[PDB]
């Protein structure tokens, strides 16, 4: 029984070195494979970059100038536009003062 | 996304280069309605307190 | 890695460059309006409280 | 990283200031992502000067 168990430990350790060594193989084959893909898709994301900074050029172009048409107004149109988007969720707190000029009608003549 | 971003800015070009002769002919009167408009709008978006300081 | 950050480097390259000639064109519209939109998202995206010092 | 930093190097080069001013609003946009953080501002801060009446 002895030597039964010796020689089935050794068929044993014979497959396991030779699953091992395809499962190395197998491994290898994959990693260069994932090295290529991640190449590729890195190549087409500088091509997006690219193609989106070329876009966001061009409109920065027309608001630059239809914008210096008149600058002041732009700046309170657009901080008035940026107050609703901020302030649109309710997840925050306000805090003001009946002194406050908004308020300047909350106080009765 | 790049044509996107070109017609959305094309579109807001356009805006507000309408709005803007109507600003420059009675520029209080519209400044205080958009004014009122905005805080009307973020104070009712947001919970308040007036406590005096 | 390297490959990935090469190109990413090159596209951020080729992106400044594209943009700023226009900067450079009309600087103060396009510092406020680059300005303002950043401050739209960041305060959107926190949680604010406005009280006075 | 060193390849990286060659062209980055390079390409800023041509102005300082706008690259910096454009990093740091990207910078500001990416950190605060996360709805985890707490900002206390206040009616006379310069963002919401538009806020009190003209």
């Amino acid at each position: 029984e002895a030597i039964y168990n010796r020689m089935r430990a050794e068929r044993e350790a014979v497959a396991r070195r030779h699953r091992s060594q395809g499962q190395e193989e197998a491994e290898k084959l994959r990693a260069t494979a994932d090295y290529e893909v991640t190449r590729t898709l890195a190549e087409a994301e500088r091509q997006g970059r690219i193609m989106r900074g070329e876009g966001d050029a061009e409109a920065a172009k027309l608001f630059a100038d239809a914008f210096s048409k008149d600058p002041d107004f732009y700046a309170f149109i657009r901080s008035l536009r940026a107050y609703e988007n901020s302030f649109s969720g309710n997840q925050d707190v306000m805090v003001m003062s009946p002194d406050s000029d908004f308020f300047r009608y909350m106080k009765t003549p | 996304y790049k044509a996107q971003t070109i017609l959305e800015a094309q579109g807001e070009v356009a805006r507000f280069a309408k709005l803007l002769p109507e600003y420059k002919a009675a520029p209080e009167i519209t400044r205080e309605r958009l004014y009122i408009e905005t805080m009307e709008k973020v104070l009712g978006n947001t919970r308040k307190v007036l406590v005096n300081d």
